RNA sequence: CAGGCCUUGACAUGCUAGGGAACCCGGGUGAAAGCCUGGGGUGCCCCGCGAGGGGAGCCCUAGCACAGGUGCUGCAUGGCCGUCGUCAGCUCGUGCCGUGAGGUGUUGGGUUAAGUCCCGCAACGAGCGCAACCCCCGCCGUUAGUUGCCAGCGGUUCGGCCGGGCACUCUAACGGGACUGCCCGCGAAAGCGGGAGGAAGGAGGGGACGACGUCUGGUCAGCAUGGCCCUUACGGCCUGGGCGACACACGUGCUACAAUGCCCACUACAAAGCGAUGCCACCCGGCAACGGGGAGCUAAUCGCAAAAAGGUGGGCCCAGUUCGGAUUGGGGUCUGCAACCCGACCCCAUGAAGCCGGAAUCGCUAGUAAUCGCGGAUCAGCCAUGCCGCGGUGAAUACG
């Protein structure tokens, strides 16, 4: 009937809804190719089902909030990889070895006093 | 160029020229004296003449003290010479196989 | 520069001694600390002493120095060069 | 010249601009927070003693 | 029928939001549970040292925690034992409609 | 670039508005 | 100088604030100033009773000042003669209903603020600073503490060369957050200058 | 700094008297401060139908104690901070060795980020440090459902807008979770390598946290404080100037020298914060800075708000240029009593140096560097290109 996963990356949270169908994908009231129009990284957001052959087998209802386009994109990758596992438990293997199931913890490291950024240090004359 | 700071103390342009002429002993070694900086100061027992100088082979840092300001200046140059002559020749030691 | 909605600023205590001189057959020398005051046309022809922090500088006002401030004509820093 | 300056900051001024903040605890003219009325030095002194309600050391 | 609670410590704030939810709950009738509004953080960054040492700071924060409760089915029976409300000192309550 | 007031990028750098960056 | 304030390092984990009340942006500085004015008078007046802490509460134009002390009677007096006297000089400042309570200190030698003061008094009395410090530590440990460390710095004995003197017994783990460590400071004011006294008391972990 | 001024004094506790209380609006002179003033009504407790008498809650006039000093000493000091250094060190008690300083332990073999742990040992224990306990982030759960959200159903004026719901996202409090616990192998052991499970693996990433001590380190100008020095002045008020000077010299940064770029028009995608003489929607005037109207929001509601890089389209065509935006002329805006010295911004015009930088030198090991914008404290305004934070995009390389 309907299948769901939760996808998060950096500061983006994507809610994805997998319903069976011909393959159409809509992200936040727009077609997929229109939301990421001109972004090379987009196609990676559909890789989990290309790994379990469900490329054209599903339609995609996708919401998206926070962060930026590529963070939102990687959030999708986890989301739809989340949904395919509840859609079928045996989808884990041949999806988990492809890493698609893990959540990417790499986030912005906080700015510290004394530095210019997280680690970039101010220039000085030791001489 | 060479900079001279008289910390919490006033000096003349003559005194500054004496310092420049005294630091000129370091020109002996024919190496670039890069942005040399002297700091003259007054402590309760005497004067302190500090210096920081970079050369292509390293840095020189030394402090001289004495009741007489010129002597403290001279003691500084002596400590700076011994360091420069170490920077200029220490590499020659490990030359034979 | 000052908003046009606001007025041409004069310290009023300087403007007063201008008109009393005008309305009586000026001039006496005016001493003042009103560097901020504009040189309004009623002042044209007087000679006014402007305080620069140390001295009151006699500044003869002419026709071509009107849209200006009194401080502009009694400069504050003594400088004669280096060497 | 500090005690007279501590009193002259309280006195309402001949012009609205001449008003400036001082430290209600030590009289410090610079780095005075308006929320506490304290300088950065007293802010840290009172906070460390627990006499600033709610204020805690922040780490993240 | 709205009550919002603000406090600097969240332990007292939550306890003081339970003893309101619990209060008019059994007192009849409907109570919409304590909803934690996002916290407003007021930050304070100062130099640890009283003089220079600009690159060493200490961070302080003052968090103003927030809670909302809707006593949904009022019934002025509840509007009485709430008049005698034993709430701690750290929290502030607002009552609107 | 950012240092040029008469461009959009310059007004973004200063945080100001006008004919070359309207609001 | 490199050590964080051991109390400030433990607010909300082992120690609670001395002033508990909410206030909003336009009010905080005014209440806070009153709180320190309250403490300014009270610390001068109640010194002789063994003033170890002054808690302060605020609800709605009223304030409940708690006072923790070793000699409660010196605060109360004859039937409440000084205690009532205070609430008037208090409400004159507060301008509102300044209820004042008093609570005794279980052991005035397990309270670091008092131990530091006692040493500071012994110093102004020109006692052997090194001996007096060993005494304080010996008193706090005999009172049952799990660790204690007292520090005195400055012209000890009058010497031109300032010096720091400290002694310790038991455990004093200042890096441990769950360790209940009480800290107090006192200012010995001598004819040759100021000395600082820091008492650390370790009341066990949590 | 110059000038004009004040002498229990801008401020504390006093004691003694004149007036009166206290106070409020003005007058003159002056740049102002000050000096000179001109008006006007003190409760109480008081004898009061009465002149009249206090006194003391408070100011004004004279004294005399005193105040006041950012005047000196950080080499007399407290406090707090910097630094070596988050480096793994520094010690104590008793015993043992040595005439003694002192040694032992703490060394040694193995291991670790670690004086971390293991084994050994005339040493056996202990403390301060290491680690952990705390915060943020990453997975899941419970409790909550508005001002947050919208999976499905109904409407839908085309707005989660209404009905409806708390699923989801979220928000924010409490839990669970990772321990070399499990497996294979080496190992005496501690551990090491590899494997699975898992959101996460061997401290998961970052924070807070800095031993005995060192630098006779820093700060008497944040504060405190010993001692010394000033007392119509080294104290106090004002106006104006200076702290912004400019033959030069060094440190930190910003913008660049261009086509992986610059410009214009259109179109996306954040986070953390701030906001009732505050934040300002929306409308109108102005090329614009801004101005006049005016709604909303004690703010998960209203607002600052547009994020920018990016994406789409079009121009520029290798030139000191549609690179770069210094310098200067002119015209305005706004704050503020006042923008001469010495404010920010807008508009027209001007359009410099700079063609990737000598000797030398800095940062950075992963969501890092690089690059892009956003917010806040201070704050009337702002000389912020600074600082403290926030997210977007997102590398290279480590033999040794
Ligand atoms: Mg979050
Ligand atoms: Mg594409
Ligand atoms: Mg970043
Ligand atoms: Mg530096
Ligand atoms: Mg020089
Ligand atoms: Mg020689
Ligand atoms: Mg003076
Ligand atoms: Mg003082
Ligand atoms: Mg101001
Ligand atoms: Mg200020
Ligand atoms: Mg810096
Ligand atoms: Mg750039
Ligand atoms: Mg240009
Ligand atoms: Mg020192
Ligand atoms: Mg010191
Ligand atoms: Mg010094
Ligand atoms: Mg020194
Ligand atoms: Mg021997
Ligand atoms: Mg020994
Ligand atoms: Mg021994
Ligand atoms: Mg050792
Ligand atoms: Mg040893
Ligand atoms: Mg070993
Ligand atoms: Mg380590
Ligand atoms: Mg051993
Ligand atoms: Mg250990
Ligand atoms: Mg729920
Ligand atoms: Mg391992
Ligand atoms: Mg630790
Ligand atoms: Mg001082
Ligand atoms: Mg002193
Ligand atoms: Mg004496
Ligand atoms: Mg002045
Ligand atoms: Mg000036
Ligand atoms: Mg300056
Ligand atoms: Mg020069
Ligand atoms: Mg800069
Ligand atoms: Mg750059
Ligand atoms: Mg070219
Ligand atoms: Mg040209
Ligand atoms: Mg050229
Ligand atoms: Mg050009
Ligand atoms: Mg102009
Ligand atoms: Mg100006
Ligand atoms: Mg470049
Ligand atoms: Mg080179
Ligand atoms: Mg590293
Ligand atoms: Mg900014
Ligand atoms: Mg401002
Ligand atoms: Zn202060």
């Amino acid at each position: 009937e309907q299948y769901y996963g939760t996808g998060r990356r950096k500061e983006a949270v994507a809610r994805v809804f997998l319903r069976p169908g011909n393959g159409k994908v809509t992200v936040n009231g727009q077609d997929f190719n229109e939301y990421f129009q001109g972004l090379v990284r987009a196609v990676a957001a559909l890789e989990p089902l290309r790994a379990v052959d469900a490329l054209g087998h599903f339609d995609a209802y996708i919401t998206v909030r926070g962060g930026g386009k590529s963070g939102q994109i990687d959030a999708i990758k986890l989301g739809i990889a989340r949904a395919l596992v509840q859609y079928n438990p045996d989808y884990r293997a041949k999806l988990k070895p492809l890493g698609f199931l893990t959540r990417d913890a790499r986030v912005v490291e906080r700015k510290k006093y004394g530095k210019h950024k997280a680690r970039r240090a101010p220039q000085y004359s030791k001489r | 160029t060479m900079n001279i700071t008289s910390k919490q103390m006033e000096i003349t342009p003559a005194i500054r020229q004496h310092v420049a002429d005294r630091l000129a002993k370091l020109e002996k070694w024919q190496t670039h004296l890069i942005n040399p900086h002297i700091i003259l100061s007054k402590e309760p027992q005497g004067f302190v003449a500090d210096a920081t100088i970079n050369t292509p082979n390293g840095v020189l840092v030394a402090s001289g003290k004495h009741e007489d300001m010129y002597t403290a200046i001279n003691e500084l140059i002596n400590k700076l010479e011994r360091q420069l002559n170490k920077l200029q020749h220490k590499g020659e030691a490990r030359r034979a196989a | 520069p000052r908003s046009l909605k606001k007025g041409v600023f004069v310290d009023d205590h300087l403007l007063e001694k201008v008109l009393e001189l005008n309305a009586k057959g000026e001039k006496r020398l005016i001493k003042t600390w009103s560097r901020r005051s504009t040189i309004v046309p009623e002042m044209v022809g007087h000679t006014i002493a402007v305080y620069n922090g140390k001295q009151h500088v006699p500044v003869y006002i002419t026709e071509n120095m009107v849209g200006h401030k009194l401080g502009e004509f009694a400069p504050t820093r003594t400088y004669r060069g280096h060497g | 010249a500090r005690k007279a300056l501590i009193e002259k900051a309280k006195r309402t001024p001949k012009f609205k601009v001449r008003a400036y903040t001082r430290c209600v605890r030590c009289g410090r003219a610079r780095s005075v927070y308006r929320f506490f009325g304290l300088c950065r030095i007293c802010l840290r002194e009172l906070a460390h003693k627990g006499q600033l309600p709610g204020v805690r050391k922040a780490s993240w | 029928i709205r009550i919002k609670l603000r406090g600097f410590d969240h332990k007292t704030l939550d306890a003081s939001a339970q003893k309101i939810v619990e209060a008019a709950r059994r007192s009849g009738a409907q109570v919409s549970g304590p909803i934690p509004l996002p916290t407003r953080v007021r930050r304070f960054t100062v130099i640890r040292g009283p003089f220079k040492h600009k690159d060493s700071r200490e961070h302080f924060e003052l968090r103003t925690h927030n809670r909302l409760v809707d006593i949904i089915n009022p019934n002025r029976k509840t509007i009485e034992q709430l008049m005698t409300l034993d709430l701690p000192t750290g929290v502030e309550i607002e009552i609107k409609t | 670039g950012k240092g040029d007031r008469r461009t959009r990028r310059g007004k973004i750098w200063r945080g100001t508005y006008g004919k070359y960056r309207p609001r | 100088g490199n050590k964080i304030h051991p109390i400030g390092f433990r607010l909300g984990i082992t120690r609670d604030w001395e002033s508990r009340w909410y206030a909003g942006k336009k009010q905080y500085r005014h209440l806070l100033l009153e709180d320190q004015r309250i403490r300014g008078l009270l610390e001068k007046e109640l010194y002789s009773a063994g003033l170890a802490r002054v808690d302060i509460e605020r609800a709605a134009d009223n304030v409940a000042v708690t006072v923790h002390v070793a000699k409660p009677g010196v605060v109360i007096g004859r039937g409440g003669e000084r205690i009532r006297v205070l609430r008037e000089e208090l409400a004159k400042l507060t301008g509102k209903n300044v209820a004042l309570n008093v609570q005794e200190v279980q052991n005035p030698n397990l309270s670091a603020p008092l131990v530091a003061q006692r040493v500071a008094e012994q110093i102004e009395r020109r006692f052997a600073v090194r001996r007096a410090i060993k005494q304080a530590v010996q008193r706090v440990m005999e009172s049952g503490a799990k660790g204690a460390k007292v520090i005195v710095s400055g012209r000890i004995g009058g010497a031109e060369q300032a010096r720091t003197e400290w002694a310790a017994q038991g455990r004093v783990p200042l890096h441990t957050l769950r360790a209940n460590i009480d800290y107090g400071f006192a200012l010995a004011r001598t004819t040759y200058g100021v000395l600082g006294v820091k008492a650390y008391i370790f009341l066990g972990e949590v």
